[PDB]
C-alpha cells in the first residue's frame, strides 16, 4: 500500500544528516502529517502558510509566465526548505528544517 | 578596490542577469542592467519578502535571526542577502 | 472563508468579509491588516469599531446587539465590532 | 527622538535623583535649586511638580523628565547660529552696516585686519551682502 | 547571556508595563489583577479574561475591553488615561481599553 | 614625537574650562605658560 | 493524487538535501581567530632631551 510508501519517504528524507524535520501542509494552514509536537506544527502551518503565498504572488506579479518550486530560508541554526507544488485538487507545500551541524 | 571587483566578476558568469543593491526604504542604489522598467518592481516587491521571511524565522525563538534567503523560480534564482543595513539580490538562471 | 461567531446582519456581513480578504491579499504585515479593517468600514457605516487580528489570542469584550464579528481566515484570525 | 539627547537626558536624570530612588522627589529638587542658589516656597514647587507629574505619584520619572524636554525643546540646527551671525541682527533685509563689523574689529582688538574679505565677498557687487550670499561668505 | 529559552524563562518572571497611560494607584491595582489572572489559569486564558473585566466591570467602569494572548495585533479607538498593555511572564502579553 | 607630540597635544589643549568667571581669567594664565614652555622646545 | 504529490515533492527535497550537506556554502573561514603573530621589534624613543 502506497502509505509503506509515503511513510518510506519519510524516513527517507529523515535519514539524511542533521534533518531535524519533515512536516507536510496543505492549503487551508492544517497540517497532516507531523514529526513535531503540536504546538510548533500549527505555528509552523499558520507561518509557512501566509509566507509562501506572498513569496508566489510576488513572483507571479514579477513576471507572467513564471512560477515557483521551491523556497529555501536560512537561520544561523537550522535552513527551512519549502516545496508547494501549485495545482488543483492538490497543493501541499511539504516542508522540512534541517541544519548540517548536528551529529 | 574590493567592491567593485567582486560585482564585475559576480556579473560575468554563466547565467547571472543583474545584481541589485536597496537601501532600508527603498533607492535602489548601483543596480546593473541596461534600463531601469524593472529595477524599481525589484526594489519595491523583494524587501517586503526579506523582512516578511525575518518574521517568520525569528517568531519561533527570538534567539533566531535570517541571514539569506533562496527563491527559485522555474526560470530564475532570486537570491536575497537581506540584513540590517540594506537589502541585496542577485537573480540567476542556472 | 470561515466565521465562528457572528450576530449581525448578514447583508453586512458580506461587507465585512469583502473588506477583510482584499485587505489579506493587498498587504503584508498584520498591524496595516487591523488598520484598514477597522479604517474602511469606519468610513462605510459607523463611527466606532474595534478589530483584532492575529493568533492564538483570548478575549472578554462587551458585544454589541448587530455589531460582532469574529471571521477566520487560513489560519489567520479576526475580529472586530462596535 | 535622536540618541546623544538620551545621553545627556540620562546624565542629568542621574544629577536630580542624585540618591538613588528611581524618583524625582522634591527634596532633591529643591537640593539642586538650592545648589543653583534659589530657595522658593514649599507650595509652589508642588503646584510645579504636579503640572509635571502625570502619574499621581507626587514624583516625576524619566518618561516625564524627557516629556518636559521635549515639549520645552522641540517645540521652540544650522539655520539660526549662522543666520544670526549679523544678518539675523537686520531680520530679512539684506543689508548689514560696515559700522557693525567695524565695531566687531574695534572691541576684539584684533591686531592685524583689513577689511578686503567684504571687498572681495561681494556678490551684488554694491557694497553689502544678501543673505544667501552671506552663507556663501561662511 | 543565557542560550535558550528556558534560561530566559528563569530570568523573566518581571512583568514590565509596555505602554500605559494610568494613575499609579490604578496602574498597581490593575496590574496586580492581571498577574493573579495569569498565575490563576495558564491553560484557559477565556475566562481570564472573565475575570479582569468583570471585576473592573462592576468596580471602575461600565465599558471595559481585556485582550490577552501570544502573539496579535490590534488598533483599537479608546478614551485617554486608560490603556494598560503589560508583558506578564516574559512571553503572554495583556492589552485592555475602555 | 619632539616637533609632532607637541604639535598635535598644543592643538589639542582646551583654554576656557567649565562675576566668579574671573577664574576663568586664572585658569587662562596656566594653560598660557602651558603652550609657551611647550613652543619653546619646538623651537 | 496526496500520494503521489507526496513522493515527488520528497524526491526532489532529497536532492536538496543532499545538495546542502555536499559541501557547506555558509561557512567563513577564520570567523574568530584571536591568537595573532606579529612584528615586536625593539622600538627607542627620545620623549624629550632635558638640556
Amino acid at each position: 500500500v502506497d502509505i509503506a510508501a509515503v511513510d518510506e519517504t519519510f524516513k527517507r528524507l529523515q535519514s539524511h544528516k542533521g534533518v531535524l524535520g519533515i512536516i507536510v501542509i496543505n492549503a487551508e494552514g492544517i497540517a497532516i502529517r507531523t514529526t513535531f509536537d503540536n504546538d510548533l506544527t500549527v505555528q509552523y502551518a499558520a507561518l509557512v502558510s501566509h509566507f509562501t503565498v506572498k513569496a508566489r504572488s510576488a513572483v507571479r506579479k514579477l513576471d507572467g509566465d513564471n512560477d515557483l518550486k521551491f523556497l529555501r530560508i536560512r537561520s544561523k541554526k537550522h535552513e527551512i526548505m519549502i516545496a508547494p507544488e501549485f495545482e488543483r485538487s492538490h497543493e501541499y507545500y511539504l516542508v522540512v528544517v534541517q541544519d548540517p551541524s548536528r551529529e | 578596490s574590493d567592491i567593485e571587483s567582486t560585482l564585475t566578476r559576480i556579473q560575468g558568469h554563466k547565467g547571472v542577469i543583474g545584481v541589485i543593491i536597496v537601501n532600508n526604504q527603498g533607492v535602489p542604489l548601483r543596480s546593473t542592467f541596461e534600463h531601469d522598467a524593472m529595477t524599481k518592481q525589484y526594489a519595491d516587491l523583494v524587501p517586503g519578502l526579506a523582512d516578511l521571511a525575518r518574521n517568520l524565522v525569528r517568531d519561533l525563538d527570538p534567539q533566531n535571526d535570517l541571514e539569506f534567503l533562496r527563491i527559485r523560480s522555474h526560470k530564475h534564482e532570486i537570491m536575497v542577502a537581506a540584513k540590517d543595513d540594506f537589502v541585496l539580490l542577485v537573480i540567476q538562471d542556472p | 472563508a470561515v466565521i465562528k461567531n457572528a450576530d449581525m446582519s448578514e447583508e453586512m456581513q458580506a461587507d465585512a468579509v469583502d473588506c477583510a480578504t482584499q485587505a489579506l491579499e493587498k498587504y503584508n504585515i498584520e498591524k496595516d491588516i487591523a488598520a484598514y479593517i477597522k479604517k474602511e468600514f469606519d468610513r462605510k457605516h459607523n463611527p466606532t469599531w474595534h478589530c483584532i487580528v492575529g493568533r492564538n489570542f483570548g478575549s472578554y469584550v462587551t458585544h454589541e446587539t448587530k455589531h460582532f464579528i469574529y471571521f477566520y481566515l487560513g489560519q489567520v484570525a479576526i475580529l472586530l465590532f462596535k | 527622538l535622536t540618541d546623544e539627547e538620551m545621553d545627556m537626558c540620562r546624565k542629568a536624570f542621574a544629577m536630580f535623583d542624585k540618591d538613588g530612588s528611581g524618583t524625582i522627589d522634591t527634596k532633591e529638587l529643591r537640593t539642586a535649586l538650592s545648589a543653583l542658589g534659589q530657595n522658593p516656597t514649599e507650595e509652589d514647587m508642588f503646584v510645579m511638580i504636579s503640572q509635571v507629574d502625570q502619574d499621581g505619584s507626587r514624583c516625576i520619572e524619566f518618561k516625564e523628565f524627557v516629556r518636559v524636554i521635549q515639549i520645552n525643546k522641540q517645540m521652540s540646527a544650522d539655520t539660526l547660529d549662522a543666520f544670526v551671525a549679523l544678518g539675523g541682527n537686520l531680520d530679512k533685509t539684506g543689508r548689514i552696516l560696515v559700522d557693525k563689523l567695524r565695531s566687531i574689529c574695534e572691541e576684539f582688538e584684533l591686531t592685524v585686519n583689513v577689511d578686503r574679505l567684504v571687498k572681495d565677498a561681494d556678490r551684488d557687487l554694491n557694497g553689502f551682502l544678501s543673505y544667501d550670499e552671506f552663507r556663501a561668505l561662511l | 547571556q543565557f542560550e535558550d529559552m528556558e534560561a530566559f524563562l528563569r530570568v523573566a518572571k518581571y512583568t514590565l508595563v509596555k505602554f500605559t497611560d494610568m494613575h499609579v494607584e490604578m496602574k498597581e491595582e490593575a496590574m496586580d489583577i492581571c498577574i493573579t489572572a495569569v498565575e490563576k489559569y495558564p491553560n484557559d486564558a477565556e475566562k481570564c479574561t472573565q475575570m479582569i473585566k468583570d471585576q473592573m466591570d462592576k468596580k471602575f467602569g461600565a465599558p471595559w475591553h481585556v485582550v490577552v494572548g501570544k502573539g496579535f495585533s490590534y488598533e483599537i479607538t479608546y478614551e485617554v488615561r486608560n490603556l494598560l498593555y503589560i508583558y506578564v511572564g516574559g512571553r503572554t502579553a495583556v492589552l485592555l481599553w475602555k | 614625537n619632539r616637533v609632532d607630540s607637541n604639535l598635535g597635544a598644543i592643538s589639542s589643549t582646551l583654554l576656557v574650562e567649565l562675576e566668579g568667571f574671573v577664574e576663568q581669567n586664572r585658569f587662562q594664565k596656566k594653560q598660557a605658560e602651558l603652550l609657551a614652555i611647550r613652543n619653546e622646545e619646538v623651537r | 493524487d496526496y500520494i503521489r504529490t507526496v513522493v515527488q515533492l520528497g524526491s526532489s527535497v532529497e536532492d536538496l538535501i543532499k545538495q546542502n550537506n555536499a559541501v557547506d556554502i555558509y561557512q567563513e573561514y577564520f570567523t574568530n581567530v584571536t591568537m595573532d603573530h606579529t612584528s615586536e621589534a625593539p622600538h627607542v624613543k627620545t620623549v624629550t632631551v632635558f638640556k
